[PDB]
């Protein structure tokens, strides 16, 4: 994440391996939570 | 009463090719400065 | 031991099972003469391979252990170095 | 004597030759325990000659040519042991693994 | 970040579990050709228990 | 009609990059081999036009290229091509962005000779993906553009070059076994060994044989096309690449994923793509808000835009899963808008990164100042992949909103939810174009200008490259009905074939 | 009744004819030699195509066959010598070693190997495979002074002594199974009960028949004898007894046993997810170029029991199609290491690099027929797995293909490594050849019979794909003979 943190308006603070895993946990349960509710709310 | 592709696309066909053609000889910065040299992008 | 122990306790396992179907015929009607039938009729085309098979063991068998007095320092040519009687493929660690 | 203690002997002597392939660590007594090999394929197929099919004697030619491949073998076997021992100055079969991985 | 470490780590795995799986089975071949010969009849004293059932 | 021309228009690259070994006077750099591979780009081109104003014969459903000739009897596969409406303007977008390739491949003076040898391969390549009626032909042609565009990557590319092709080509190898998989179990179902793409789709399957089967063409087709769970091949492969290169990669090869979703997922397997038509448009919808957030978090600017184009290709997945004759018609328009959209843009980066050499976007700031012509045109072709109207890339993303919501085959609370959705990346496409605009011309910062960038110009051949990509450009957005009159019949019955399945 | 070995007997004749001019001229032979070997093959060759015609009879008292499937495997390994000649025309003639006496043994490999093909009796396959045998060990230790060239003639001559004393256990026990009956039409009418005794000796003969073909836990011998071995015997033991060893497989495990056949199916499908697994994932780990095709030849040997295992009339067409377009790719393929190792030295990965420039027309042979062993189209061995996964789909087999498949694409990485470090390295990144390179000459001897068997190789790489359906044909017709 070293080239990632650029001197520009990116380095918010949260590149921890702890952050990595709490919002891979959110961004892929919502993707996988779409999913169940297509094939339910559809039809 | 539709616009149909094909005379539009064979009128502008003989165009495409004798520019592509003509636009090679025209060109700069390709053989002057030329920094980037042989790699295309390293 | 574990292998050589396991290979005989199969195969008494199988030699003990199987119905061998023995003949009650009178065997070995003066067998020197059956054999050499054999090698005519039968057996031909495995007694003609023999020969090669033995020149071959004669022919093999002497250029791999015949000693290198005709010439041992011979540099024949070269692209690059390679030692006689070795494979061009040099050794080398990566 | 019958047929059955010829072959528990041929393959008998055939775990002798396993055991002396796997266990022996001079490259010459492999090559004596590969004749032991070679001479119980000839030992059950002589007793398979004997008892069955004996008019037409077809083990018996088949266990001539075990005895001429294995002179062959042996042959040709034994210039390999002279061909390593004239540059690796052993006979050590715990010394030739350099072809490892 | 995910995308970079999350869904890009499980293609450096295939790529990393495979590259150590044939750094471990070159090992199997070490020289010492009587344990080339003990593979060889060991695979024997396999293949008949394993096809007589 | 008699002439085989879709056989000559494969096979005429093809058999014309054998000659570029024998072409002689090396004076320097290939010069000659730069222009012989124009001189035969341009005028197979001149052949598909050939072929379409002269023997296309649109609107009728079917292939009128149609020629089958016999390779192998035995296995049972023919050399059968054939161009129908979801093949035709792929098949002219092909012969149009790699002539184009050509022309984007001046600067090269590395190894020249490969170079067109492999560009062209991938021209007889390309056009042989979508034309051919087959399934082990199919297979080929997917897998005859993995060797040539390895080695564009390897050799011609930017750094972290040996990491991105040999993903790459572990990647779609390892997906491209699966058109082999489920195409040999297509063709051995039933009692029919046929490999053709016309009887393959007319036979009958079961239900759960075919959500294996689609299962199958899924991995490998969402690969190509990038679906977002199985997309990390290819910001690497497309952050490290040049730009002729890169008009090849986004502009024709991620169409050939989306190409065979219509013909190989929706007219061959009906029944299994009603049954996983939703786990589409959620998997396009998030195939819009993933990358086009990962665009405004990235300052790479290769690697920017190769991010904006998952987004772009996330409004064909709700195009193919909408089972609407509008839906599916914004789903090749968009395949055949964002080709022109992507080569355009990937061009203007290559000839970005010929003047500054960074690509970091920090160091960038008042190249505007400096090349103007170049600002120019990234900001009209920018602008186009803002889904602004008067271009292409709005009315192939307004047919799939509108087509979406309009369709008998989902309830109500699920098509507000997706179209609610996809209408974010309205709002995030210019989040991260513009922010790219703003930090590489806008402003009067520059960079060092002593040791880094100490040139700056803007060639006319690079003028005309942009200009003749917003030709179709714009002039699909001023009239739609010019590409939909290609394949306004043939979607016609791709959708009414799957009409006759949505009550299940 | 001897008309049927004719494309083996005249291979018999001029291999006397360049062993005598060995002793006769004394080195002043070896200017000819070679050619003599090459119509003496290629006259071995022409003759089988007036044999092709003939419907199939069984010649010397029923013990050797004449059909087409004979014939097919007849050619194989005669060109698997013809392949080999063209190589190490320059290659034992640079060690100072004799060069009619390598093409001696050469041909009894050859003349041995082409009579297993055919072979019907219990001891004239015995014999053929301990010619074909016997010889090879003499050729992976011709050079006799490197000290692994020495060891690899050990370590083959202590498997394959080894490995024939298992093969005729099994043999032997054929004879005892049946009453008498040495023949193998005769075994199969004797027995057909599938006892324990029919088991053991099925066993103990594809620890032989698998030896000669490198299945994976008979396979310890290939890698270490191909690094230490002479690079043309390397050419020839993975075309020449390694078809040799599938040419008696399928006239051994077909004709002997037909009842037994659900069980050598599924041993040999063991024998294929092992070697298609450690052929593949253990050729990542190499960096010896002759060791990375050692790996191979067992990777590639997987691929050919698909269509074994099958057991269709399709799956027998789809492994003598695959093992035809092997040899131009390993034949390709090794000439391309022999021309680097005459060169330069130390033919291995990561010296290679930075070529291109300097030997295109190496690295257009080295390519083209590594990436047609990986099976890319439009190559001969994409092809050739095509028609092993259709045959592999056609009866069963999900699983096989499906490794097939996956490790087709771990076939690929390492042999796109060495086209990695062939081609897209630049001209700062060259080891070995950095101003180096001898600036090649065709005009020295044996260079030009090398540069044609490198020509005709790659052509017969690169067009035998398209070009499939002629020996799609001639293939198909080596199959009805087939039970």
């Amino acid at each position: 994440a070293t080239d990632f943190n650029r001197g520009i308006m990116k380095f918010d603070g949260a590149d921890s391996p702890a952050m990595i895993a709490i919002s891979a946990v959110l961004i892929l349960g919502f993707i996988a939570g779409l999913i169940w509710w297509a094939l339910h709310t559809a039809y | 009463a539709v616009i149909s592709v094909k005379p539009i696309l064979l009128a502008m066909t003989p165009v495409f090719i004798l520019l592509c053609l003509f636009f090679g000889t025209r060109n700069g910065f390709y053989d002057t400065d030329q920094y980037h040299g042989n790699g295309s992008a390293h | 031991a574990v292998v050589s122990l396991g290979v005989f306790a199969l195969l008494t396992k199988m030699i003990l099972q199987t119905p061998w179907q023995l003949s009650s015929v009178p065997p070995t009607p003066d067998s020197i003469t059956t054999i050499g039938q054999h090698f005519f009729s039968d057996f031909l085309l495995p007694f003609e391979l023999a020969s090669v098979l033995l020149l071959m063991a004669l022919i093999g068998a002497v250029v791999l252990a015949r000693r290198e007095l005709v010439l041992e320092p011979e540099p024949i040519l070269g692209e690059e170095v390679v030692p006689p009687l070795e494979l061009p493929e040099r050794p080398r660690e990566p | 004597m019958q047929l059955t203690y010829v072959l528990i002997l041929a393959a008998l002597l055939f775990c002798i030759g396993i055991y002396g392939l796997v266990t022996s660590r001079n490259a010459v007594r492999v090559l004596m325990s590969i004749e032991l090999l070679l001479n119980a394929v000839n030992l059950n197929l002589i007793g398979f000659a004997n008892y069955l099919d004996g008019q037409q004697i077809k083990g018996q030619v088949f266990a001539v040519f075990v005895i001429t491949v294995a002179a062959a073998e042996a042959a040709v076997g034994l210039a390999i042991i002279l061909a390593i021992y004239r540059n690796r100055d052993t006979v050590d079969m715990e010394k030739f693994n350099l072809l490892k991985w | 970040e995910v995308d970079y470490n999350v869904v890009d780590g499980v293609v450096n795995l295939t790529g990393f579990v495979t590259m150590v799986t044939g750094e471990g089975l070159k090992y199997l071949q070490n020289g010492r050709a009587q344990f080339y010969a003990l593979i060889v009849l060991l695979a024997v004293l396999g293949f008949v228990i394993f096809s007589v059932q | 009609s008699t002439f085989p021309w879709l056989t000559t228009i494969i096979l005429f690259p093809i058999v014309a990059a054998l000659a570029i070994p024998f072409i002689p006077d090396p004076t320097g750099k290939g010069r000659p081999i730069r222009w012989y591979a124009l001189a035969v780009g341009l005028i197979d081109f001149a052949l598909i036009v050939y072929a379409f104003t002269n023997f296309y014969d649109l609107n009728t459903p079917g292939m009128q290229l149609w020629e089958s000739y016999d390779w192998i009897p035995e296995i049972g596969l023919r050399w059968s091509v054939g161009a129908d409406g979801l093949s035709m303007p792929l098949i002219l977008l092909t012969g149009f962005i790699t002539t184009l390739a050509i022309l984007a491949a001046w600067p090269v003076t590395l190894k020249p000779r490969l170079f067109y040898f492999l560009m062209l391969a991938m021209y007889g390549g390309q056009i042989a993906v979508f034309a051919v009626q087959d399934m082990l032909v199919f297979f080929l042609a997917w897998e005859l553009e993995l060797i040539p565009v390895y080695l564009l990557l390897a050799i011609w590319g930017g750094h972290k070059r040996q990491y991105a092709a040999t993903k790459f080509i572990l990647y779609t190898a390892g997906s491209s076994l699966f058109i082999l998989v489920a195409g040999l179990a297509m063709a051995f179902y039933g009692d029919t060994v046929s490999f053709d793409m016309q009887t393959l789709a007319a036979k009958d399957y079961a239900l759960g044989f075919q959500l294996l089967v689609y299962a199958g063409f899924l991995v490998a087709y969402g690969v190509k096309l990038p679906i977002v769970p199985l997309h990390t091949w290819l910001p690497d492969a497309h952050g490290e690449a040049t730009a002729p290169v890169h008009m090849l990669l986004a502009g024709i090869l991620l169409k050939m994923g989306g190409y065979a979703l219509i013909r190989m997922n929706v007219d061959m397997l009906p029944a299994a793509h009603a049954k996983f038509a939703p786990v589409l448009v959620i998997l396009g919808v998030v195939n819009i808000i993933y990358a086009a957030l990962t665009s405004y978090a990235q300052r790479n600017l290769k690697r920017k835009i190769a991010y904006s184009s998952i987004s772009h290709i996330g409004f064909v997945l709700i195009g193919i899963a909408s089972f609407t004759n509008l839906g599916m018609s914004g789903a090749v328009l968009q395949m055949v808008s964002h080709g022109l959209i992507g080569a355009s843009l990937f061009f203007l980066v290559g000839a970005t990164y010929d003047r500054t050499h960074t690509l970091i976007l920090e160091e960038m700031g008042g190249v505007g100042q400096k090349m103007k012509k170049i600002f120019a045109m990234f900001t009209a072709c920018s602008l186009a992949s803002l889904a602004l109207p008067g271009m292409s890339g709005f009315v192939a993303e307004l047919m799939v909103f509108i087509g979406f919501a309009t369709s008998d085959a989902y309830s109500l609370p699920f098509r507000v939810i997706v179209v609610f959705l996809a209408a974010v990346g309205v709002i995030l496409t210019p989040i991260y174009l513009l922010s790219m605009l703003r930090e590489i011309f806008y402003g009067p910062e520059n960079k060092e200008l002593v040791e880094h960038e100490a040139l700056v110009d803007a060639e006319p051949r690079e003028v005309f490259i942009i200009a003749c990509l917003l030709v179709p450009i714009i002039g699909i957005g001023l009239y739609p009905k010019l590409l939909t009159q290609i394949y306004d019949a043939t979607t016609g019955q791709v959708i009414a074939r799957a009409r006759e399945v949505l009550p299940t | 009744n001897a008309g049927t070995i004719l494309p083996e007997t005249i291979l018999i004749v001029t291999l006397l004819v360049v062993l005598l001019a060995d002793l006769i001229q004394g080195r002043q032979a070896d200017r000819w030699t070679p050619y003599f070997a090459i119509v003496g093959l290629g006259g071995a060759i022409a003759t089988m195509i007036p044999l092709w015609t003939q419907p199939a009879t069984i010649s010397f008292f029923g013990s050797f066959i004449s059909d087409h499937l004979s014939l097919f495997f007849r050619g194989l390994i005669a060109l698997s010598a013809l392949g080999t000649i063209l190589m190490s025309i320059r290659y034992v003639e640079q060690t100072g070693s004799s060069l009619g006496e390598f093409m001696t043994i050469l041909l009894t490999a050859t003349v041995g190997g082409m009579f297993i093909a055919g072979a019907q009796e219990l001891v004239f396959i015995f014999v053929a495979l301990e010619t074909l045998s016997i010889a090879s060990y003499l050729l992976t230790g011709y050079t006799k002074r490197d000290s692994r060239s020495n060891e690899a003639a050990l370590k083959y001559l202590l498997i394959g002594a080894a490995s024939s004393a298992i093969f005729l256990y099994g043999s032997s026990l054929l004879y005892g199974l049946s009453g008498g009956h040495t023949q193998l039409p005769a075994i199969a009418q004797a027995l057909s009960s599938e006892s324990l005794g029919l088991v053991v000796a099925l066993v103990f003969v594809i620890a032989g028949i698998s030896f000669k073909i490198s299945a994976v836990p008979f396979h310890q011998w290939t890698p270490d004898v191909y690094e230490g071995a002479p690079t043309p015997v390397v050419a020839f033991l993975s075309v020449g007894s390694k078809a040799a060893g599938f040419a008696l497989a399928i006239r051994f495990l077909t004709l002997a046993f037909p009842s037994v056949t659900d069980q050598w199916q599924l041993i040999f499908t063991v024998l294929a997810i092992l070697s298609m697994i450690l052929g593949n994932v253990v050729a990542l780990a190499q960096t010896s170029m002759k060791r990375m095709l050692a790996y191979s030849s067992i990777g590639q040997a997987g691929f050919v029991m698909i269509g074994f295992v099958v057991g269709t009339e399709a799956g027998y067409a789809s492994m003598l199609f695959y093992l035809l377009v092997y040899l131009f790719m390993n034949l390709g393929a090794f000439t391309c290491v022999i021309l680097f190792s005459l060169r330069t030295g130390t033919d291995q990965i990561s010296e290679y690099a930075g070529l291109y420039q300097k030997d295109p027309l190496l690295t257009l042979g080295l390519s083209l027929c590594l990436l047609s062993l990986g099976g890319i189209p439009p190559l001969a061995g994409f092809f050739g797995k095509i028609y092993l996964f259709w045959a592999g789909w056609q009866a069963g087999a999900y699983g096989l293909v499906l490794l097939g498949l996956l490790t087709s694409v771990i076939s690929i990485y390492y042999y796109i490594r060495v086209v990695k470090m062939m081609v897209v390295k630049e001209p700062q990144e060259m080891s070995e050849a950095v101003r180096n390179y001898p600036e090649v000459s065709w005009s020295s001897f044996g260079l030009r019979p090398l540069q044609v068997g490198l020509v005709m190789t790659v052509i017969a790489t690169s067009l035998a794909g398209i070009l499939a359906n002629p020996l799609f044909n001639l293939v198909n017709t080596a199959v009805w003979d087939v039970p």
